């Protein structure tokens, strides 16, 4: 490979893990990234800002927790009256509704902790110390968890204004995932216009825009005039 | 007092025509319990004043 | 840094040392200087004036005492009927009342004394004395004591006119906190006029010395055609 191409499939990579499902070692890793640099900004609106976002994906990782035990406790129960497929199937889908409905309330109080990060980090106004890289690293983390947490849900039209914040920010713009999870969200919302019978501006705004994130992600990924950005392009053309 | 007196929950899963929904049905009707408790026991306090006036 | 530079962060922070809330090492230090200038003074007035001063500031100090023991001894009772939210804040709220009733009448006491020491120092008539930097440093004691007396009440629009007496003084006029002062104290007036829909004249007036005095605060501590400088001038124009 040449210097660009094996520097690519290392950045893809990292960027894949950037946007990992959250875990223990990724938590620790990243909070004790988000401290030191907390102590290098020596900003109280900026510690505020990490608080709430701890404890948003605290929630987060707390919830993931439960999951796993009520799963199990579940698991663990005799069920004398469930001799018959509809009895299984029907108590299956029980227990995906509390799940469900469980995982959404910490999803609401996370992004309550989400929008309070936001909203000190918004108290910072000093154009100066709003392009420090302490404070742009924090605002993406923010953005980047609260759209995986929708994400999971499939809120995805949720995701797309997060997303479009998300790639305005120092060069996030060149992350593939994040330009596949723009594809990805609108592509959905145009399946709701053709489902819905929606207007057509709304099927056409929504179908450019899968397209533009689509061919962008493919760029990112595989390079400029490479096999797959070629097809891509001659589907779009 | 105002709505915000117990956890003014509004709204439920599935479609609705608002942009709200209500919580985990345990906590939902749990937090009734909390409502009418917390209102009532302040009438409790209104009415011992009123003894003591 | 230049020698103005460094010269003028010394002054700053000697200016917010200057108008810090009273305290005892500060207290101690004003008066064993304006006794020793008594002294070099040999003037029965500027003695009567600085008599009364004292006893204006003696009367804020035995009232800090006093709020504080207030304070305590509430704390250190207990509430049998304290058991709801609303009988907590009721209780504290009320505790608040008294203890600004109380500082309300030891800003009145103060201010009373302090009236007289400005009575006393009216009957030295010999300009040849009013320019003794003894009488400029009682007089504008005086008028600070005045001023933070009525600005930790939030008896701002009172504060006006004995700053504008203040600046007068001696180069008080090159004092950042004493244009900072004005300046909130101005804006208050402007918020005043526009809460209560007063005349436009009025909120053009406090608009515009509130500007002059920002500007100029902002002038002395940053200095002119500074980024500080630059950016107040840049929104007034």
């Amino acid at each position: 490979l040449t210097e660009d191409q094996k520097k690519k499939k290392k950045e893809i990579m990292e960027q894949e893990s950037l946007w990992k499902n959250p875990d223990f070692k990724g938590y620790n890793k990243t909070f004790q990234e988000l401290h030191q640099l907390s102590k290098t900004f020596a900003n109280n609106q900026f510690r505020l800002a990490l608080s709430n976002y701890q404890s948003g994906v605290n929630t987060i990782m707390k919830n993931r927790d439960w999951v796993e035990q009520y799963r199990k406790e579940e698991a663990e129960k005799k069920r004398l009256d469930e001799k018959w497929y509809w009895q299984k199937v029907d108590r299956k889908a029980r227990e995906e509704r509390v799940v469900y409905r469980e995982k959404m309330k910490a999803k609401q109080d996370a992004l309550n902790y989400f929008s309070k990060a936001i909203n000190h980090l918004d108290e910072i106004k000093n154009p100066d110390l709003r392009e420090r890289p302490e404070f742009k690293r924090l605002l993406s983390d923010v953005y980047r968890s609260w759209i995986m947490a929708e994400y999971d849900l499939q809120n995805l039209p949720q995701t797309i204004p997060i997303l479009e914040l998300y790639i305005e920010i120092d060069d996030n713009e060149k992350e593939y995932p994040a330009h596949k999870y723009l594809a990805s969200a609108y592509s959905f919302e145009e399946n709701m216009i053709k489902k819905t019978k929606g207007p057509d501006d709304m099927l056409f705004k929504y179908r450019y825009k899968k397209n533009v994130h689509l061919l962008r992600a493919t760029e990112l990924k595989y390079g400029k005039d490479s096999p797959e950005y070629k097809h891509i392009v001659n589907v779009i053309n | 007092t105002m709505t915000a007196r117990s956890l003014n929950l509004k709204g439920q899963s599935g479609e609705l025509l608002s942009l709200s929904t209500a919580d985990k049905s345990n906590d939902a009707i749990g937090t009734l319990d909390a409502a009418l408790t917390r209102i009532s026991k302040q009438r409790a306090n209104l009415g011992a004043y009123f003894n003591r006036l």
